[PDB]
Protein backbone atom coordinates (compact mmCIF):
# COMPACT_ATOMS: atom_id res chain seq x y z
CA UNK A 1 0.00 0.00 0.00
CA UNK A 2 0.96 3.49 0.13
CA UNK A 3 3.61 4.84 2.62
CA UNK A 4 1.77 6.93 5.00
CA UNK A 5 2.79 8.65 8.29
CA UNK A 6 0.72 9.08 11.10
CA UNK A 7 1.58 11.15 14.04
CA UNK A 8 0.14 10.78 17.62
CA UNK A 9 -2.04 14.19 17.67
CA UNK A 10 -0.96 16.83 20.73
CA UNK A 11 -2.71 16.50 23.58
CA UNK A 12 -5.91 11.64 26.37
CA UNK A 13 -9.60 10.62 26.05
CA UNK A 14 -9.02 9.12 22.78
CA UNK A 15 -6.07 8.32 19.96
CA UNK A 16 -7.15 10.10 17.47
CA UNK A 17 -3.62 8.90 15.35
CA UNK A 18 -4.49 5.31 16.08
CA UNK A 19 -7.71 5.68 14.69
CA UNK A 20 -6.87 7.20 11.65
CA UNK A 21 -3.69 4.86 11.07
CA UNK A 22 -6.39 1.88 11.57
CA UNK A 23 -9.03 3.42 8.90
CA UNK A 24 -6.23 3.82 6.10
CA UNK A 25 -5.17 0.59 6.90
CA UNK A 26 -8.03 -1.44 6.96
CA UNK A 27 -9.14 0.35 3.11
CA UNK A 28 -5.87 -1.71 1.90
CA UNK A 29 -4.51 1.67 0.18
CA UNK A 30 -2.37 2.65 3.07
CA UNK A 31 0.54 1.47 5.17
CA UNK A 32 0.82 3.48 8.23
CA UNK A 33 4.59 3.76 9.13
CA UNK A 34 4.50 1.74 13.02
CA UNK A 35 4.18 4.34 15.84
CA UNK A 36 7.83 2.68 17.41
CA UNK A 37 9.42 3.85 14.00
CA UNK A 38 8.36 7.44 13.50
CA UNK A 39 11.21 9.79 13.07
CA UNK A 40 9.72 12.70 15.13
CA UNK A 41 6.20 13.86 16.63
CA UNK A 42 5.16 16.80 14.97
CA UNK A 43 2.36 18.52 16.69
CA UNK A 44 2.01 21.19 14.33
CA UNK A 45 2.65 21.49 10.28
CA UNK A 46 5.29 23.96 11.16
CA UNK A 47 7.54 20.62 13.04
CA UNK A 48 7.25 18.36 10.50
CA UNK A 49 10.66 18.00 8.91
CA UNK A 50 9.57 16.73 5.38
CA UNK A 51 13.41 15.30 4.88
CA UNK A 52 13.02 12.70 7.82
CA UNK A 53 9.66 10.89 5.90
CA UNK A 54 10.64 10.94 2.80
CA UNK A 55 13.95 9.01 4.01
CA UNK A 56 11.63 6.77 4.34
CA UNK A 57 9.40 6.71 1.23
CA UNK A 58 6.46 8.69 2.67
CA UNK A 59 4.92 11.57 0.88
CA UNK A 60 2.26 12.73 3.34
CA UNK A 61 2.36 13.23 6.81
CA UNK A 62 -0.96 13.40 9.38
CA UNK A 63 -0.51 15.59 12.41
CA UNK A 64 -3.21 17.05 14.68
CA UNK A 65 -4.36 18.51 18.42
CA UNK A 66 -7.18 17.69 20.89
CA UNK A 67 -7.81 19.73 23.13
CA UNK A 68 -10.72 20.48 26.09
CA UNK A 69 -12.91 22.98 25.86
CA UNK A 70 -14.68 25.26 28.66
CA UNK A 71 -18.16 23.22 28.25
CA UNK A 72 -16.33 20.10 28.72
CA UNK A 73 -16.05 19.45 24.60
CA UNK A 74 -13.02 18.89 22.68
CA UNK A 75 -11.22 20.55 19.48
CA UNK A 76 -10.28 18.20 17.65
CA UNK A 77 -8.20 19.63 14.67
CA UNK A 78 -5.56 17.63 11.97
CA UNK A 79 -3.38 18.98 9.00
CA UNK A 80 -2.94 16.88 6.27
CA UNK A 81 1.37 17.81 5.18
CA UNK A 82 3.09 17.47 1.98
CA UNK A 83 6.62 15.72 2.41
CA UNK A 84 7.02 14.71 -1.46
CA UNK A 85 7.35 17.17 -4.08
CA UNK A 86 5.77 20.34 -2.52
CA UNK A 87 7.47 19.71 1.41
CA UNK A 88 5.54 21.30 3.70
CA UNK A 89 2.39 22.41 2.09
CA UNK A 90 -0.59 21.43 3.80
CA UNK A 91 -2.70 19.72 1.02
CA UNK A 92 -5.91 19.51 3.74
CA UNK A 93 -6.93 20.24 7.41
CA UNK A 94 -9.86 20.94 9.27
CA UNK A 95 -10.76 21.55 13.23
CA UNK A 96 -14.07 21.04 14.93
CA UNK A 97 -15.90 20.56 17.71
CA UNK A 98 -17.21 17.06 19.58
CA UNK A 99 -17.98 15.67 23.13
CA UNK A 100 -16.23 12.82 24.20
CA UNK A 101 -19.07 10.50 22.47
CA UNK A 102 -17.98 11.52 19.63
CA UNK A 103 -14.40 11.42 19.48
CA UNK A 104 -14.24 8.37 17.24
CA UNK A 105 -16.26 10.12 15.00
CA UNK A 106 -14.14 12.64 14.76
CA UNK A 107 -11.08 10.26 13.96
CA UNK A 108 -13.05 9.01 11.96
CA UNK A 109 -13.69 12.31 10.06
CA UNK A 110 -9.90 12.95 9.07
CA UNK A 111 -9.68 9.81 7.73
CA UNK A 112 -11.97 10.34 5.76
CA UNK A 113 -10.77 13.45 4.56
CA UNK A 114 -7.50 12.37 4.74
CA UNK A 115 -7.94 9.59 2.25
CA UNK A 116 -10.71 11.75 -0.29
CA UNK A 117 -7.39 14.16 -0.67
CA UNK A 118 -5.22 11.59 -1.55
CA UNK A 119 -7.22 8.40 -3.57
CA UNK A 120 -9.47 10.57 -4.82
CA UNK A 121 -12.60 7.96 -3.38
CA UNK A 122 -14.72 9.11 -0.64
CA UNK A 123 -13.86 7.40 2.34
CA UNK A 124 -16.62 5.18 4.20
CA UNK A 125 -14.41 5.28 7.89
CA UNK A 126 -17.73 7.09 9.00
CA UNK A 127 -19.87 4.44 8.01
CA UNK A 128 -21.79 1.66 9.84
CA UNK A 129 -23.03 -1.75 10.01
CA UNK A 130 -25.88 -3.90 10.70
CA UNK A 131 -25.90 -7.87 11.69
CA UNK A 132 -27.52 -10.47 13.72
CA UNK A 133 -26.16 -11.42 16.78
CA UNK A 134 -27.38 -14.69 18.41
CA UNK A 135 -26.68 -14.98 22.06
CA UNK A 136 -26.92 -17.30 24.84
CA UNK A 137 -29.57 -14.71 26.11
CA UNK A 138 -32.54 -17.16 26.82
CA UNK A 139 -36.13 -14.80 25.98
CA UNK A 140 -34.81 -13.01 23.34
CA UNK A 141 -31.58 -14.60 21.58
CA UNK A 142 -31.52 -13.03 18.43
CA UNK A 143 -30.50 -9.22 18.29
CA UNK A 144 -30.01 -7.16 15.38
CA UNK A 145 -27.52 -4.43 15.79
CA UNK A 146 -25.77 -1.79 14.58
CA UNK A 147 -21.94 -0.38 15.07
CA UNK A 148 -19.90 1.99 13.51
CA UNK A 149 -17.72 -0.53 10.33
CA UNK A 150 -15.00 -1.32 12.76
CA UNK A 151 -17.14 -2.86 15.77
CA UNK A 152 -17.08 -0.02 18.01
CA UNK A 153 -20.32 1.87 19.63
CA UNK A 154 -22.50 -1.26 19.29
CA UNK A 155 -26.35 -0.53 19.50
CA UNK A 156 -29.51 -3.03 19.63
CA UNK A 157 -31.96 -2.53 16.89
CA UNK A 158 -34.33 -5.30 17.72
CA UNK A 159 -34.36 -8.45 20.02
CA UNK A 160 -36.35 -11.80 19.31
CA UNK A 161 -36.78 -14.93 20.38
CA UNK A 162 -37.00 -16.27 16.90
CA UNK A 163 -33.88 -16.23 14.40
CA UNK A 164 -33.97 -13.12 12.34
CA UNK A 165 -31.83 -13.04 9.33
CA UNK A 166 -30.16 -10.65 6.06
CA UNK A 167 -30.48 -7.48 7.38
CA UNK A 168 -30.31 -4.68 4.40
CA UNK A 169 -30.12 -0.81 4.74
CA UNK A 170 -32.18 1.84 2.96
CA UNK A 171 -30.06 4.00 0.72
CA UNK A 172 -30.53 6.89 2.83
CA UNK A 173 -29.64 4.20 6.14
CA UNK A 174 -32.72 5.37 7.98
CA UNK A 175 -34.53 1.40 7.99
CA UNK A 176 -33.29 -1.99 8.10
CA UNK A 177 -35.75 -4.61 6.14
CA UNK A 178 -34.71 -8.24 7.86
CA UNK A 179 -36.63 -11.32 8.11
CA UNK A 180 -38.17 -12.21 10.97
CA UNK A 181 -39.57 -16.25 12.38
CA UNK A 182 -41.68 -14.07 15.44
CA UNK A 183 -44.93 -14.26 13.97
CA UNK A 184 -44.19 -18.53 14.27
CA UNK A 185 -42.79 -18.27 10.42
CA UNK A 186 -40.92 -15.95 7.96
CA UNK A 187 -41.56 -12.42 7.61
CA UNK A 188 -39.93 -10.04 5.86
CA UNK A 189 -40.31 -6.71 7.43
CA UNK A 190 -39.07 -2.83 7.59
CA UNK A 191 -37.83 -1.06 10.76
CA UNK A 192 -37.52 2.40 11.13
CA UNK A 193 -34.41 3.16 13.35
CA UNK A 194 -35.14 6.44 14.68
CA UNK A 195 -38.37 5.51 16.20
CA UNK A 196 -38.54 1.83 16.45
CA UNK A 197 -41.52 1.30 13.87
CA UNK A 198 -41.77 -1.58 11.95
CA UNK A 199 -43.99 -2.07 8.34
CA UNK A 200 -45.08 -5.41 7.41
CA UNK A 201 -43.44 -6.05 3.95
CA UNK A 202 -44.42 -9.91 3.32
CA UNK A 203 -45.45 -12.49 4.62
CA UNK A 204 -46.78 -15.05 1.83
CA UNK A 205 -47.08 -18.91 2.83
CA UNK A 206 -43.50 -20.17 2.67
CA UNK A 207 -39.85 -18.51 2.75
CA UNK A 208 -39.92 -14.78 2.25
CA UNK A 209 -36.59 -13.61 2.47
CA UNK A 210 -33.05 -11.79 1.68
CA UNK A 211 -34.19 -8.44 1.43
CA UNK A 212 -32.69 -5.72 -1.15
CA UNK A 213 -33.22 -1.48 -1.42
CA UNK A 214 -32.65 -0.58 -4.80
CA UNK A 215 -30.11 2.31 -4.42
CA UNK A 216 -32.87 5.21 -5.81
CA UNK A 217 -34.78 4.60 -2.48
CA UNK A 218 -38.15 3.31 -4.69
CA UNK A 219 -37.91 -0.34 -4.73
CA UNK A 220 -37.00 -3.27 -2.71
CA UNK A 221 -36.12 -6.65 -3.97
CA UNK A 222 -36.59 -10.02 -2.14
CA UNK A 223 -37.38 -14.11 -2.47
CA UNK A 224 -40.75 -15.75 -2.08
CA UNK A 225 -40.92 -19.72 -2.14
CA UNK A 226 -44.51 -19.42 -2.14
CA UNK A 227 -45.02 -20.67 -5.88
CA UNK A 228 -42.87 -23.86 -4.94
CA UNK A 229 -39.40 -22.84 -5.42
CA UNK A 230 -37.48 -19.36 -4.31
CA UNK A 231 -38.23 -16.49 -6.81
CA UNK A 232 -37.48 -12.82 -7.13
CA UNK A 233 -40.18 -10.37 -6.74
CA UNK A 234 -39.89 -6.47 -5.67
CA UNK A 235 -42.12 -4.35 -4.02
CA UNK A 236 -43.00 -0.73 -5.09
CA UNK A 237 -42.20 0.59 -1.62
CA UNK A 238 -44.34 4.00 -2.51
CA UNK A 239 -47.67 1.65 -3.37
CA UNK A 240 -46.39 -1.49 -2.13
CA UNK A 241 -47.17 -2.93 -5.47
CA UNK A 242 -45.38 -6.55 -5.67
CA UNK A 243 -44.04 -7.64 -9.24
CA UNK A 244 -42.70 -11.00 -9.89
CA UNK A 245 -39.01 -10.95 -11.88
CA UNK A 246 -38.26 -14.83 -11.77
CA UNK A 247 -40.14 -17.72 -12.41
CA UNK A 248 -39.95 -21.49 -13.14
CA UNK A 249 -38.83 -23.86 -10.60
CA UNK A 250 -35.14 -23.61 -10.31
CA UNK A 251 -34.30 -21.17 -6.63
CA UNK A 252 -33.83 -17.61 -6.99
CA UNK A 253 -32.42 -15.69 -4.07
CA UNK A 254 -30.13 -13.47 -2.77
CA UNK A 255 -30.66 -10.18 -5.27
CA UNK A 256 -28.37 -7.44 -5.41
CA UNK A 257 -28.96 -4.29 -6.69
CA UNK A 258 -26.80 -2.93 -9.92
CA UNK A 259 -26.27 1.45 -9.94
CA UNK A 260 -29.30 1.92 -12.51
CA UNK A 261 -31.62 0.53 -9.64
CA UNK A 262 -33.23 -1.71 -12.78
CA UNK A 263 -30.77 -4.47 -12.70
CA UNK A 264 -30.49 -7.47 -10.23
CA UNK A 265 -27.75 -10.01 -9.80
CA UNK A 266 -28.70 -12.92 -7.62
CA UNK A 267 -27.90 -16.32 -7.18
CA UNK A 268 -29.75 -19.40 -8.82
CA UNK A 269 -29.24 -22.64 -9.19
CA UNK A 270 -30.55 -23.13 -12.42
CA UNK A 271 -27.09 -24.71 -13.71
CA UNK A 272 -26.87 -27.12 -11.33
CA UNK A 273 -24.43 -25.74 -8.47
CA UNK A 274 -25.13 -21.87 -7.53
CA UNK A 275 -24.17 -19.39 -10.20
CA UNK A 276 -24.49 -15.54 -9.96
CA UNK A 277 -26.78 -14.11 -12.96
CA UNK A 278 -28.13 -11.23 -13.89
CA UNK A 279 -31.53 -9.75 -14.84
CA UNK A 280 -33.21 -6.33 -15.44
CA UNK A 281 -36.80 -5.91 -13.19
CA UNK A 282 -38.66 -4.85 -16.07
CA UNK A 283 -38.85 -8.02 -18.80
CA UNK A 284 -36.58 -10.69 -20.16
CA UNK A 285 -34.77 -14.00 -19.43
CA UNK A 286 -31.57 -13.99 -16.47
CA UNK A 287 -28.43 -13.77 -17.88
CA UNK A 288 -25.66 -16.22 -15.94
CA UNK A 289 -22.90 -14.02 -15.60
CA UNK A 290 -20.19 -15.91 -13.29
CA UNK A 291 -18.34 -18.82 -15.36
CA UNK A 292 -15.22 -19.14 -13.51
CA UNK A 293 -14.86 -21.57 -10.53
CA UNK A 294 -17.42 -24.39 -9.88
CA UNK A 295 -19.98 -22.65 -7.53
CA UNK A 296 -20.50 -18.71 -7.26
CA UNK A 297 -23.22 -17.22 -4.92
CA UNK A 298 -24.64 -14.63 -2.99
CA UNK A 299 -22.74 -11.34 -4.56
CA UNK A 300 -22.47 -8.06 -3.62
CA UNK A 301 -22.54 -5.40 -6.73
CA UNK A 302 -20.46 -2.34 -6.04
CA UNK A 303 -21.82 0.85 -5.68
CA UNK A 304 -19.96 2.34 -8.93
CA UNK A 305 -20.92 -0.99 -10.99
CA UNK A 306 -17.54 -1.87 -11.84
CA UNK A 307 -16.94 -5.14 -9.75
CA UNK A 308 -18.67 -7.31 -7.01
CA UNK A 309 -17.64 -9.57 -4.82
CA UNK A 310 -19.48 -13.52 -3.83
CA UNK A 311 -18.61 -16.46 -2.43
CA UNK A 312 -16.84 -18.49 -5.06
CA UNK A 313 -15.41 -21.97 -5.00
CA UNK A 314 -11.86 -22.28 -6.34
CA UNK A 315 -9.22 -25.16 -5.86
CA UNK A 316 -11.93 -26.61 -4.07
CA UNK A 317 -12.68 -24.23 -1.14
CA UNK A 318 -14.65 -21.46 -1.26
CA UNK A 319 -13.64 -17.85 -0.65
CA UNK A 320 -14.73 -14.11 -1.01
CA UNK A 321 -13.84 -13.25 -4.20
CA UNK A 322 -14.06 -10.41 -6.47
CA UNK A 323 -15.12 -10.21 -9.83
CA UNK A 324 -15.04 -6.99 -12.62
CA UNK A 325 -18.24 -6.50 -14.05
CA UNK A 326 -16.36 -5.32 -17.26
CA UNK A 327 -13.47 -7.49 -17.88
CA UNK A 328 -14.51 -10.39 -16.35
CA UNK A 329 -11.71 -10.83 -13.90
CA UNK A 330 -11.72 -12.65 -10.68
CA UNK A 331 -9.64 -12.78 -7.78
CA UNK A 332 -10.20 -14.37 -4.45
CA UNK A 333 -9.66 -12.22 -1.74
CA UNK A 334 -10.07 -13.92 1.73
CA UNK A 335 -7.76 -16.92 3.05
CA UNK A 336 -10.30 -17.77 6.10
CA UNK A 337 -12.44 -20.87 6.60
CA UNK A 338 -16.36 -20.78 5.89
CA UNK A 339 -16.09 -17.59 4.32
CA UNK A 340 -19.98 -16.58 3.67
CA UNK A 341 -22.24 -13.14 3.14
CA UNK A 342 -19.81 -10.53 2.22
CA UNK A 343 -21.00 -6.86 1.57
CA UNK A 344 -19.53 -4.12 0.15
CA UNK A 345 -18.10 -0.51 1.54
CA UNK A 346 -20.18 2.28 -0.32
CA UNK A 347 -16.89 3.08 -1.62
CA UNK A 348 -15.80 -0.34 -2.56
CA UNK A 349 -12.86 -0.79 -1.09
CA UNK A 350 -13.54 -3.08 1.66
CA UNK A 351 -15.62 -6.53 1.93
CA UNK A 352 -17.17 -7.46 5.49
CA UNK A 353 -17.95 -11.06 5.85
CA UNK A 354 -18.53 -13.76 8.22
CA UNK A 355 -16.23 -16.96 8.58
CA UNK A 356 -14.53 -19.20 11.61
CA UNK A 357 -12.63 -16.63 12.85
CA UNK A 358 -13.30 -17.00 16.84
CA UNK A 359 -15.76 -19.70 15.69
CA UNK A 360 -18.29 -17.36 14.09
CA UNK A 361 -17.81 -14.94 17.71
CA UNK A 362 -16.24 -12.24 15.02
CA UNK A 363 -17.60 -10.66 11.44
CA UNK A 364 -14.21 -10.39 9.31
CA UNK A 365 -12.75 -7.26 7.10
CA UNK A 366 -10.90 -7.34 3.67
CA UNK A 367 -9.81 -5.10 1.45
CA UNK A 368 -10.98 -5.73 -2.06
CA UNK A 369 -7.18 -5.21 -4.09
CA UNK A 370 -6.55 -8.46 -0.97
CA UNK A 371 -4.05 -6.35 1.01
CA UNK A 372 -5.60 -6.32 4.31
CA UNK A 373 -7.45 -8.40 6.37
CA UNK A 374 -8.76 -8.22 9.99
CA UNK A 375 -10.95 -9.83 12.72
CA UNK A 376 -13.57 -6.89 14.15
CA UNK A 377 -13.63 -6.87 18.08
CA UNK A 378 -15.51 -10.03 19.22
CA UNK A 379 -19.11 -10.09 20.12
CA UNK A 380 -20.74 -11.67 23.05
CA UNK A 381 -22.82 -14.45 20.29
CA UNK A 382 -22.77 -15.77 16.86
CA UNK A 383 -22.44 -12.90 14.36
CA UNK A 384 -23.95 -13.47 11.06
CA UNK A 385 -25.21 -11.55 8.13
CA UNK A 386 -23.32 -8.23 8.19
CA UNK A 387 -24.39 -5.56 6.06
CA UNK A 388 -22.50 -2.45 5.27
CA UNK A 389 -24.47 0.60 5.22
CA UNK A 390 -24.68 3.55 2.58
CA UNK A 391 -22.62 6.69 2.80
CA UNK A 392 -23.90 8.59 5.97
CA UNK B 1 -34.90 -24.84 11.82
CA UNK B 2 -35.43 -21.94 10.27
CA UNK B 3 -34.77 -22.24 6.12
CA UNK B 4 -35.32 -21.16 3.10
CA UNK B 5 -35.30 -24.80 1.96
CA UNK B 6 -32.99 -24.17 -1.22
CA UNK B 7 -30.41 -26.82 0.32
CA UNK B 8 -27.43 -23.91 -0.22
CA UNK B 9 -28.30 -20.42 -0.26
CA UNK B 10 -27.24 -18.32 3.09
CA UNK B 11 -30.83 -18.68 4.13
CA UNK B 12 -31.40 -22.02 4.15
CA UNK B 13 -30.83 -23.14 8.05
CA UNK B 14 -27.71 -20.57 9.17
CA UNK B 15 -29.04 -20.50 12.11
CA1 LIG C 1 -26.16 -11.01 0.16
CA1 LIG D 1 -24.18 -2.92 -3.72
Amino acid sequence: GRPIGVVPFQWAPEDIGGIVAADLRNSGKFNPLDRARLPQQPGSAQEVQPAAWSALGIDAVVVGQVTPNPDGSYNVAYQLVDTGGAPGTVLAQNSYKVNKQWLRYAGHTASDEVFEKLTGIKGAFRTRIAYVVQTNGGQFPYELRVSDYDGYNQFVVHRSPQPLMSPAWSPDGSKLAYVTFESGRSALVIQTLANGAVRQVASFPRHNGAPAFSPDGSKLAFALSKTGSLNLYVMDLASGQIRQVTDGRSNNTEPTWFPDSQNLAFTSDQAGRPQVYKVNINGGAPQRITWEGSQNQDADVSSDGKFMVMVSSNGGQQHIAKQDLATGGVQVLSSTFLDETPSLAPNGTMVIYSSSQGMGSVLNLVSTDGRFKARLPATDGQVKFPAWSPYL
Amino acid sequence: GASDGSGWSSENNPW
